[PDB]
């Protein structure tokens, strides 16, 4: 047992030079490691100026990719994870590097840290809530999104009154509550917030893609990407959310028709 | 055979290896070796009224091509014409038009064969890329990867096209032996068989003019007699060669060829007009060296089969087998490669999709995008009447509006 | 010629306007190195809608071969292409 | 040089002795089985360290359970450089 230090770390880094999940696992390590030494080393201003420079940098790698290298993307989000500096990722950016690689739970671990830890310290919580429930629905859990939408992003009655309502499979009457509430113009308490909107139509697109009413899907999926009555169709190609939110519904209903 | 054209795609105004009908208005003529199939149209009336007629125009070849070659009285008119050039060499030829004074440089580099005395090959250096011409080459299997001037920095040239010798190049040559086997197994059985009396004489049934000198030469250094050949003076200036051969009758081994040489060997007479020395009958083995013969047996064969009590039959090929030109071609890696000669059995089509494999031909690309406009039903046929009850049925969902104008 | 997708029939529009290059030897030779172009292309077509498409164009009433045979035939100097001609209709 | 960061290497005991015995490449091979021997070593220094306070030596059955089956299996591997380096190790 009278190895030396060398007779562990070379093979160690041999190893991490060969397997990307062992280098991965090595440089989460590493970093955790020299992240808790720093504690006892310096001062807390400088400290925070790290963090920050880290926040920085990790912001900057997840805005700057193109091939979304699982193991990368997962190691920068399961460091983020790991250290209450660091939980102030942007939201969007890690939510689409999710989406890219295919890391949708790391992902949803980390925003649901980062609404834990940073409770006490669009607002960012929304804008956490709304990617936590994108990612959600990109993995199924259609249950813990009704939860999200019915605690955090919903808070109107009609808004409960329709999920209520979609939760029994009765999407006539939540498509129909879903189109009072975008058409209302009368708020006593107070305008709903965009995020609210937006879940509504979405949330209305579902409810007509389940009632195979195809006519008004196409309708709904186009009349909010232009300002012609007739809309232009290569509006879709604009914004990232509109080619994740309006096209499939479009193509679907456009498909079904033909 | 050279089923060549004597005109590369990429130089069109350089014919090599034939001069017969659109060569005449060529600015420079190559020449790889002095076999008949390469020399078509070279003695033509109507290039020899051109010679007469320019001075800019010039035949470049191996020096001992042009000592082959001159030495025929039919071809001594090209003695001013002609302009050798030493292999590995990268020389400058100029493409001067006679009619107009327009002029063209390119890069000729002449590289050895290994066929005969003067075979060599031609690599060209211009603005249409690289091109290389081995025109009746053997090369065995390993030594593409030793030729200097194919090799830029330790990797193969950037070749464009290679015009190669497709002489075997079908499955039924698969491996034929190297000549130093043949060599040896013909050492060996004209040694035992002139070894019993000086009497015993060996005929060399050989077709092609030139390209046995090496066994000639070799026989004669491992066993001290000298081969009788017709001619030797076309050997005059080269002196490793001249003192293996003679032009007496009165040796043991023989090379000497005539039209009807057969009946003669099959009345026991050499080609040469003796047929005994002393009035004491000659014991005679006829030995013919070639390769077609082999590629026809059914069974395992051997180098020196025989097939007869006073005949053999040697492998004996100055030609690359299909392994050793799939090896040269696959090691070349070229854009193109076209085949000089097609074999007997094989056709056009057969070397081609073999050839084309080993070319540098991996560029793939998808289908182009057919756009689908004008879908083809106009008018809506799948269209209802309306009719209805409206009150078995629930309520029609009413249509949505959205008014958000982002 | 553009038509270079179909040698075949670049190759007949070559040979076709050859004709009227002032009827010279070296257009001669240009003329039978194009016909025997066409004629080795045209031998080593298998696939049946090529071999189609190819009888199609070497039989037209305007570039074809017969078409050109049938007015080159005032001119000596297209003797040997319009032996080739004929050598490859056979 | 000035500072000692705690790394756990528990983490990669499972992907190293995966790849110890199911590596295609042979240099990851060999690194991987280097080094897993030297955290067995390091697993036996551990175990036998007495930590001089009030805790014991911490257990690593759990480990040695799924260990000791792969060493087994290396010690009797088809490579040379494994078998000669994991027998006596076993
Ligand atoms: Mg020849
Ligand atoms: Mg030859
Ligand atoms: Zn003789």
């Amino acid at each position: 047992i009278q190895i030396k230090h060398s007779s562990l770390i070379t093979p160690l880094q041999a190893v991490a030079q060969r397997d990307p999940i062992i280098a991965k696992q090595l440089f989460s390590s590493l970093f955790s490691g020299i992240l808790k030494e720093m504690d006892k080393f310096k001062t807390l201003s400088e400290k925070n100026n790290i963090t920050q420079k880290l926040l920085q940098d990790f912001n900057r790698f997840l805005n700057t990719t193109f091939s979304f290298f699982p193991p990368f993307v997962s190691c920068i989000q399961d460091i983020s994870c790991q250290h209450a500096a660091l939980l102030s990722l942007d939201p969007a950016a890690v939510s689409a590097g999710c989406l890219a690689s295919l890391q949708q739970p790391v992902g949803i671990r980390l925003l649901e840290e980062a609404l834990l830890r940073l409770l006490p310290a669009l607002p960012p919580d929304v804008l956490r809530w709304v990617e936590l429930a994108k990612l959600y629905r990109s993995i199924g859990e259609y249950d813990v999104l009704r939860g999200i939408f019915t605690s955090e992003i919903g808070t109107k009655q009609i808004t409960q009154s329709a999920l209520l309502a979609e939760a029994r499979s009765d999407y006539s009457e939540a498509a129909k509550q879903y189109d009072e509430a975008l058409n209302k113009q009368d708020w006593v308490d107070g305008e709903p917030t965009e995020a609210e909107k937006d879940f509504w139509e979405l949330a209305s697109l579902d409810c007509y893609n389940h009632l195979a009413e195809w006519k008004s899907l196409e309708y709904c999926s186009t009349a909010s990407i232009d300002s012609e009555n007739p809309p232009d169709l290569n509006k879709i190609w604009s914004e990232p959310f509109y080619q994740e939110t309006y096209l499939p519904y479009m193509i679907r209903s456009k498909l079904k028709l033909l | 055979m050279s089923s060549f054209e004597g005109q590369m795609a990429e130089y069109p105004t350089i014919s090599i290896d034939r001069f017969d009908r659109e060569n005449l208005r060529a600015r420079a003529y190559f020449l790889s070796h002095c076999h008949k199939d390469h020399m078509k149209g070279l003695r033509a009336p109507t290039l020899k009224r051109r010679l007469e007629c320019s001075l800019k125009v010039y035949l470049y070849c191996s020096p001992v091509t042009k000592e082959l070659l001159l030495t025929s009285p039919k071809y001594r008119f090209w003695k001013k014409r002609i302009i050798s050039i030493e292999i590995e060499t990268p020389t400058q030829i100029s493409l001067v038009d006679e009619a107009s004074g327009e002029k063209e440089e390119i890069v000729v580099t002449l590289l050895p064969a290994g066929h005969c005395p003067g075979s060599v090959m031609f690599l060209f250096q211009g603005n249409n890329g690289t091109v290389l011409y081995t025109g009746d080459f053997r090369l065995a299997q390993g030594e593409a990867a030793r030729m200097e001037l194919l090799h830029s920095g330790g990797r193969v040239k950037d070749i464009q096209s290679v015009y190669l010798d497709t002489t075997f190049c079908d499955p039924r040559f698969y491996q034929i032996p190297s000549r130093e086997e043949c060599l040896s197994g013909v050492l060996e059985l004209v040694r035992s068989w002139i070894t019993r009396s000086p009497y015993h004489v060996v005929w060399l049934n050989c077709k092609a003019a030139y390209g046995y000198e090496y066994l000639f030469t070799n026989l004669s250094e491992e066993l001290g007699v000298q081969v009788h050949v017709n001619k030797l003076d076309m050997f005059r200036n080269m002196p490793e060669i001249l003192h293996h051969l003679t032009t007496d009758r009165n040796t043991q081994i023989h090379a000497c060829r005539h039209p009807k040489a057969e009946e003669y060997f099959q009345w026991s007479k050499l080609p040469c007009g003796i047929t005994s020395r002393n009035r004491i009958p000659l014991h005679i083995i006829s030995i013919k060296p070639s390769t077609m013969w082999f590629g026809e047996r059914s069974r395992k064969t051997n180098v020196i089969v025989r097939t007869g009590e006073s005949s053999y039959r040697a492998c004996f090929s100055f030609h690359s087998s299909y392994s050793e030109i799939k090896d040269f071609l696959s090691y070349l890696c070229p854009v193109n490669a076209y085949p000089n000669v097609i074999p007997v059995g094989t056709t056009m089509d057969k070397v081609v999709e073999i050839l084309k494999p080993l070319c540098r031909s991996s560029q793939s690309t998808e289908p182009k995008y057919k756009p689908l406009g004008k879908l083809k039903r106009a008018r809506t046929v799948h269209r209802d009447s309306e009719e209805e009850d409206d009150y078995l049925f629930d309520d029609p969902l009413p249509i949505p509006l959205r008014h958000k104008v982002p | 010629m553009a038509g270079s997708g179909a040698g075949v029939r670049c190759s007949l529009l070559r040979l076709q306007e050859t004709l009227s290059a002032a009827d010279r030897c070296g257009a001669a030779l240009a003329g039978h190195q194009l016909i025997r172009g066409l004629g080795q292309e045209c031998v080593l077509s298998s696939s049946p809608a090529v071999l189609a498409l190819q009888t199609s164009l070497v039989f037209s009433r305007d570039f074809g071969l017969l078409v050109f045979v049938r007015k080159s035939l005032n001119s000596i100097e297209f003797r040997e292409c319009r032996e080739e001609i004929l050598k490859f209709l056979c | 040089r000035e500072m000692k960061p705690v790394i756990f290497l528990d983490v990669f005991l499972p992907r190293v002795t995966e790849l110890a015995l199911t590596a295609s490449d042979r240099q990851t091979k060999v690194a991987a089985c280097e080094l897993l021997h030297s955290m067995v070593m390091f697993m036996l220094g551990k175990a036998t360290q007495m930590p001089e306070g009030g805790q014991g030596a911490p257990p690593m059955y759990q480990l040695y359970k799924r260990t000791f089956p792969v060493l087994l299996r290396l010690a009797c591997d088809v490579d040379q450089v494994t078998r000669q380096l994991y027998e006596p190790l076993v």
